[PDB]
RNA sequence: GUCGACGUACUUCAUAGGAUCAUUUCUAUAGGAAUCGUCACUCUUUGACUCUUCAAAAGAGCCACUGAAUCCAACUUGGUUGAU
RNA sequence: CAUUGGUGAGCAGCGAAGGAUUUGGUGGAUUACUAGCUAAUAGCAAUCUAUUUCAAAGAAUUCAAACUUGGGGGAAUGCCUUGUUGA
RNA sequence: UGACGGAGCCAGCGAGUCUAACCUUGGCCGAGAGGUCUUGGUAAUCUUGUGAAACUCCGUCGUGCUGGGGAUAUUCAACGAGGAAUUCCUAGUAAGCGCAAGUCAUCAGCUUGCGUUGAUUACGUCCCUGCCCUUUGUACACAC
């Protein structure tokens, strides 16, 4: 009943699910806060979603994101690719086209991994 | 089995994937309660059993 | 290309199932083709089906190198990686480096933490044609597989008298130009599957004055593996023994690629049957 | 074999060879009046370009480009029913 | 195959081994390597053009290659391909170095800046991503799926706002001072965007005509009946005579050849985009023709920072007080083309270096993309010539280090010098060598 | 881009609206007395905003500064912004029509002549001209290159509002009295005028420049004609040879 | 290690009586059975037509005027001396 | 503890003599506006008839016409073409 | 870059009614085979899924090596990141880390998988060391 959203977000083996929908503006990582999310020095690695583009964004919608797999920095980078990926498409969606890709100039400024993957490797020289 | 799921074709409509549906894990949610019932009843259904 | 090579197997297996099939009639068309030939009378079977006839007045104009390697034999050039199995020790890092200098056209790539389907995957669209895959045993190298990669046959063989050129001598650099061939005693039909297979991983038409030869030869199932360069005298031919040495022998030849061992098995090695001692390329 | 070019040169050869009978054979529709109803709707792409009629014929090699459109509601529906739909890239 | 344009023969001509269909080519700037690609193959065919071999074979796509380009300085390949990748390689000098760039969504018309510095990649999802090659990461894109015009066909039974025919672009094609690209696909609109801002700056809609299909978006609910509409049932045999009564249209048949053998209307669409680059034009390769679209200097007065003094009353006092070169640069601040022609006539060949000299930089494109313009059908050869020289020699560094700016106003220039001016003295060496034969021999018997 | 839309309020400020979703993006500040005109660049980079303490400010609008401000000597009544050339008009309250570019921040041109208050005016679609209408009954057209009025109409209703076709077409104007919209034709569009000023070097008031037959006696010049004629004469029998049938006809 | 002769061993090949149908009458037989200008009723099979399920997908699009149906609120009536 | 599952019971908020959903019919647009009919240089439109008939013109040895056939094989009787006998 | 002592946390492989010790001390029943109970010692990569280790955080210490018979209720073997030489190596690569399996050859004095963490430096050049190719341009223009 609800816009919702969802995207995902991954490095080697880690996955993460976000589901982006209306709300308050609680973004959650495994049920907890974002802002439990260890190693504690990547959590501006975590972050950064939220503060390249404001938390003025953030303040209407709730994230929840489910991650499985990987490792720790792997887990941060898959937090971080599907908080991102959520975030323009849920601004796709729902909100208008220009936040959009002001959303996806943003991100792709800042570095283009938390919307694209490097994904299929290696090089056979 | 193993060769089925080698051979899938991810580009493969039914249409009873509407009415079936996935768990979080990827399996399959088999409703274990008739599939000619509802699990769920209405409040006045619940008036006259109760 | 994950789609078109798919299918493109499953269009060829059913073309050599369909082949095994309507094969009697390949042989049959044959009779009919030699009593055309010979003015002698055709059995019932052949002489009372209409059909098979008013076929061969279309089928009267009809009529090595095998399913695999047939479409690209001389064409092209093989492009081949050799690789380790995972961390591997030094002495096969020297091992992997000799069969890298055996083989012309080939490169060695660094293992670890490569899985082999998407090895696999990144090797055949890449375009490489041919992965051989080196175990060991603390420094011993035991297995070589070599994977043929447009869905092509994988043998698998044990390495047995390994001596190998880094543990000799310096006795100088190598030859590297395109070699000749030796196969000795490859009688049987798995021989000429085999020498298809370990030929077709160098390249097509050497100089004829190439002055370097490496030898298959069959001695019982083991193929002793010898690599000279020669300078031909006024008596005889002078011989001297360059690179490594070794014996293979193969236990397994499956008809896909290396990473799924769901593929259909043409030979592999029964090793506990009754009768297993008693006849070569069993 | 020869006998195939006046044998198995047929009107049901090439019909078996359009488009809602690949996609039939493709398990991308239940039955081919489903696929007819399908590539009528404009759900269908061979290659990046939208096939609208019923009567096209897809070679061995064209076959397998013959995908859905993205954004479509099919394509949706499926990746929906195995949840890996990715909102990020319209389906 | 390669053709000469002098001798007008087919002098080389490049297959693979593998029997497959070309559909896309890529040459060098210095024409050594020819370059193409199918989409049947996933592989590109290298060919020398020097000897007819095939140099190699580069494999990496996963996937059908849609579009090749070479980059114009540096000559690094790009290629782009349906597996949702643009690549690059270096081929020349030892390197064989492969970078693939990944994208969003499958990738047709790859183009490629004319100082090879970024690429700017169409894409199926409908945009236009323009990438830096050297550090490979994107610099900017075009979201341009909603400014496309995609009209609705008549068979079709889905709205040309649910419709995904023709929302994405098949081709584009950079300016020559590389900051513009126009873009044309299967739809009826070519849209031109300015790269730094990512802004639409125009679109032209190719055909108005309803008897092709593309063109309305919203079809006549007049002709749509109680079985299918009335644009569909053909009226084929209600005609006077054989030859167009017969219908020898086989029946799945799509871009194939031979009109008559499709059965449907010819829908709208363009092919091939491309900017001019000599004049400020562009040709766009539709259904209906070669579209060709230009800008003209006579109308639109957009002036160049003048002020109230400015004007062409006080160009002509100072014309008339012969201030040459206040005369010029106010025309130039009026950018008014008659004026710029009167003043420029009005200039006489004992001070063109002293003007020209005094030319301020920021009116040089003008003065020579006038003087190219104007050169090409005027007849003042050599007051022409005196410009260009004086123009050349006062101020031919400035060219040189600014070449993009002045890149269309050049080749605008050696235009004019190969095509009329070179004609001229080619007729009047051969006069003089022909008099210097016919009275300096022997004709006696 | 059709994303924004722009509100300019009574009391001195400039809203930034998104026209898909309808919220508030952006407030810009600059007057104090009612803003009476906005506009923005053909590329969204620079507006302009005009308002009636006689003020033009002139904003970037991706970056959120100011790129100046230019106070002028009445309070203006109306702007109009021509796109392509980047030259928008005002309608002062000291009933002048002041013409200044976006790019550089001056006044660039400045129109008098009408007797009251300015109704309405527009610029053509070229951009060469502006059409004025004001309430001592008159219209009025301005050569903004040459800066004076071309030609002027007294009509008995006074013309309330003005608007070019964005091709050159048309002109409608909508009077006070009559429930239509009056339309007329640009003869321009068929002849050319001259730009000779009205009250109450004929090339360049038609704004031609015939090009001179040579220049100097010293300077070589070809011919006034095509220029293939050198090379049908150079060639013409071989040109021929080419042009004929490849068999001859059946007399 | 190759092909002949002899020897051995193995595989395949029969085709008769009778009836019926096949000629827009008549399949060759008299050993067989059929030539009629409709009236009604019941049962059965089939196909459309409208609506719909598995089970969705796409809407020849906009605007105006006019009628209807359902769910709320509001009012009225019956109702703890009993509604559902 | 989650439902980003169904069915309800209710608040806050929004809130001008009511609100929501669904549907049938008609009209106007869906291409760029020079009026209806007929035997038409004009008549009629309340009607063409009791002038609507005569005259003139007008007829290719083209007295040729399937540019229209799914494939293989045949064509008793037809049909086509050519010759022939008898009138 | 340590040593103690707590705590938080993150994988991907792997599912045959199949997976798994030895030597004793004694009691009782039984004809015997044996059964059942009891008991100490030795060995151990445990046992099928949950779970890894490196890592992260929080208290505590505080950086000059090893021996047996002698002597009370000091002094006689190796070794503190390994010489000359030598081998291998270019991105999910070198290296660190653990966890599983054990697939007719090989392997358990180990082998093969699997994930976790993840760089430095080349990406030029034929100068050295070598190996190779060509020395009519042929293949069709233009140019050299």
């Amino acid at each position: 009943a609800v816009p919702s959203v969802q995207t995902f977000g991954k490095k080697k083996s880690a996955t993460a699910v976000a589901h982006v929908k209306a709300g308050k503006g609680l973004i959650k990582v495994n049920g907890s806060p974002i802002t439990l999310v260890e190693p504690e020095i990547l959590r501006f690695k975590v972050y950064e979603p939220l503060l390249l583009v404001g938390l003025d964004k953030f303040s209407n919608i709730d994230i929840r994101v489910r991650v499985t797999g990987g490792g720790h920095v792997s887990q941060v980078y898959a937090i971080r690719q599907a908080i991102a990926k959520g975030l323009v498409a849920y601004h796709q969606k729902y909100v208008d086209e220009q936040s959009k890709n002001e959303l996806k100039k943003a991100f792709t400024s800042y570095d283009r991994t938390l919307l694209i993957a490097d994904s299929r490797r290696p090089e056979p020289k | 089995l193993r060769e089925k799921a080698k051979e899938r074709n991810p580009d493969e409509y039914y249409h009873a994937m509407h009415s079936r549906k996935t768990d979080a894990k990827g399996l399959l949610i088999s409703s274990r309660h008739g599939d000619e019932e509802d699990e769920s009843l209405s409040m006045d259904q619940v008036k006259l059993l109760k | 290309m994950l789609r078109r090579q798919a299918r493109e197997r499953r269009e060829y297996l059913y073309r050599k199932a369909q082949e095994l099939q309507d094969s009697q009639l390949q042989q049959k068309r044959q009779i009919i083709k030699q009593a055309l030939a010979q003015g002698k009378p055709l059995p019932k079977e052949l002489a009372e089906d209409e059909s098979l006839q008013k076929d061969f007045r279309y089928d009267q104009s009809l009529k090595q190198v095998d399913d695999e390697y047939a479409a690209t034999s001389g064409i092209m050039d093989p492009r081949i990686i050799v690789t380790t199995s995972r961390d591997p020790s030094t002495r096969l890092s020297q091992f992997a480096k000799e069969i890298k200098l055996l083989f012309p056209n080939a490169v060695r790539l660094n293992r670890g933490n490569y899985v082999m389907p998407n090895l696999v995957d990144a090797c055949k669209k890449s375009g490489t044609t041919d992965l051989v895959v080196l175990h060991e045993h603390r420094g011993v190298p035991t297995s070589l597989t070599i994977s043929h990669f447009p869905h092509g046959p994988t043998a698998q063989f044990s390495l047995h008298n390994v001596v190998m050129r880094h543990d000799i001598i310096n006795a100088g650099n190598q030859s590297e130009v395109n070699p000749h061939l030796i196969f000795d005693n490859f009688t049987t039909a798995l021989g000429k599957r085999v020498v298809c297979i370990l030929k077709h991983l160098f390249n097509a038409g050497p100089k004829k004055d190439s002055e370097r030869v490496i030898t298959f030869a069959n001695r019982g199932d083991f193929i002793s593996v010898r690599q000279h360069v020669y300078v031909r005298t006024r008596e005889g031919v002078e011989i001297a023994e360059v690179g490594p040495r070794f014996e293979m022998r193969l236990f397994e030849l499956r008809l896909g690629t290396l990473e799924n061992k769901d593929a259909d098995v043409e030979w592999q090695l029964r090793r506990f049957i009754r009768t297993a001692n008693k006849k070569d390329y069993l | 074999k020869i006998s195939d070019l006046e044998n198995k040169v047929t009107v049901s050869a090439i019909c078996r060879r359009r488009l809602p009978v690949i996609m039939h054979r493709l398990k991308m529709a239940e039955t081919i009046q489903d696929a007819v109803k399908f590539i009528e709707q404009g759900h269908v792409r061979v290659g990046p370009n939208l096939i609208n009629d019923p009567a096209y014929l897809v070679t061995r090699n064209m076959e397998d480009y013959v995908t859905w459109v993205d954004n479509s509601k099919i394509k949706k529906t499926l990746l929906r029913y195995r949840n890996q739909i990715d909102d990020f890239d319209f389906s | 195959r390669a053709w000469d344009l002098i001798r007008y023969r087919n002098f080389r001509t490049f297959t693979g081994t593998e029997r497959i269909q070309f559909n896309c080519l890529a040459v060098d700037p210095s024409g050594e390597v020819v370059c193409a690609g199918s989409l049947d193959n996933f592989d590109i065919h290298v060919w020398s053009v020097q000897t007819g071999q095939l140099l190699d074979a580069l494999s990496g796509h996963e996937g059908p290659v849609s579009c090749l380009s070479f980059s114009q300085e540096n000559s690094v390949l790009a290629s782009a391909s349906w597996d949702k990748t643009i690549r690059i390689w270096s081929i020349f000098g030892r390197s064989q170095q492969v970078e693939p760039i990944e994208v969003y969504s499958d990738v047709l018309a790859l183009s490629m800046r004319p100082d090879g510095k970024e690429v700017a990649v169409s894409t199926l999802k409908g945009q236009i991503s323009i990438f830096n090659i050297e550090d490979a990461k994107q610099v900017g894109n075009i979201d341009c799926r909603k400014d496309i015009i995609s009209g609705r066909f008549n068979q079709d039974r889905f709205t040309a706002k649910n419709s995904e025919r023709s929302k994405f672009f098949t081709t584009i094609h950079y300016s020559f001072d590389g900051m513009a690209i126009v873009a044309g696909g299967n739809n009826n609109s070519i849209c031109l965007y300015d790269v730094p801002n990512e802004v639409l700056l125009k679109r032209f809609i190719v055909s108005r005509n309803m008897a092709l299909n593309g063109t309305l978006e919203f079809l006549n609910s007049k002709k749509m009946t109680e079985a299918g509409s009335l644009d569909l049932i053909d009226d084929a045999g209600e005609n006077s005579d054989l030859e167009d009564r017969i219908d020898n249209s086989l029946p799945g048949s799509q871009r194939g050849g031979d009109l008559s053998t499709r059965k449907m209307r010819p829908e709208v669409r363009v092919t091939s985009v491309q900017f001019s680059p000599t004049a400020n034009a562009f040709a766009a390769a539709s259904t209906e023709g070669l579209l060709i679209y230009s800008t003209n200097d006579t109308i639109l007065f957009d002036p160049f920072d003048l002020d109230v003094d400015v004007t062409p009353h006080s160009t002509v006092e100072a014309l008339r007080e012969k201030q040459f070169l206040n005369a010029l640069v106010m025309a130039f601040r009026l950018n008014e083309e008659y004026l710029i022609n009167k003043v420029y006539e009005a200039i006489p060949i004992k001070e063109i270096p002293l003007v020209a000299s005094n030319i301020p930089a920021i009116y040089l494109p003008r003065i020579l993309k006038f003087i190219g313009d104007f050169a090409i059908e005027s007849q003042h050869i050599e007051f022409n010539l005196i410009w260009i020289k004086a123009l050349l020699s006062a101020s031919g560094g400035y060219i040189n280090e600014h070449k993009y700016l002045f890149s269309t106003a050049m080749r605008s220039i050696q235009r004019f010098i190969v095509r009329v001016a070179k004609e001229v003295v080619n007729t009047t060496t051969d006069n003089k060598y022909t008099y210097r034969f016919l009275v300096s021999t022997d004709g006696s018997m | 881009c059709g994303n924004f839309g722009f509100i300019g309020s009574s009391n001195g400020s400039i809203t930034i609206y998104n026209m898909q979703s309808g919220i508030l993006r952006k407030k810009y500040k600059l007057h104090k007395r009612a803003v009476t005109g906005i506009s923005l660049d053909g590329m969204n980079r620079k507006m302009v905003s005009c308002g009636l303490d006689g003020i033009v400010g002139f904003y970037d609008f991706n970056k959120s500064t100011l790129l100046g401000k230019l106070k002028l000597d009445a309070p203006i009544t109306a702007m109009v912004y021509h796109r392509s050339s980047d030259l928008f008009a005002l309608a002062l309250d000291d009933l002048s029509i002041v013409v200044i570019d976006a790019v550089t921040q001056r006044v660039v041109r400045q129109l008098w002549g009408h007797s009251n208050r300015i109704t309405a005016f527009d610029f053509s679609p070229e951009g060469r001209w502006i059409v004025s209408a004001s309430l001592d009954s008159t219209i009025r057209t301005w050569d903004l290159p040459t800066g004076g009025c071309i030609d002027g109409i007294i009509v008995d209703n006074v013309a309330t509002n003005v608007k070019f076709s964005p091709n050159g077409d048309l002109l409608a104007t909508t009077h006070v009295t009559g429930n239509g919209i009056c339309i007329w034709t640009n003869r321009a569009q068929f002849k050319t005028v001259s730009t000779r000023t009205i009250d109450e070097l004929n090339d360049i008031d038609f704004n031609t420049y015939t090009s001179l037959e040579q220049i100097d006696k010293e300077l070589l010049t070809l011919s006034i004609g095509p220029r293939s004629k050198m090379n049908t004469l150079l060639h013409l029998d071989v040109i021929r040879k080419r042009s004929k049938p490849k068999e001859a006809p059946k007399k």
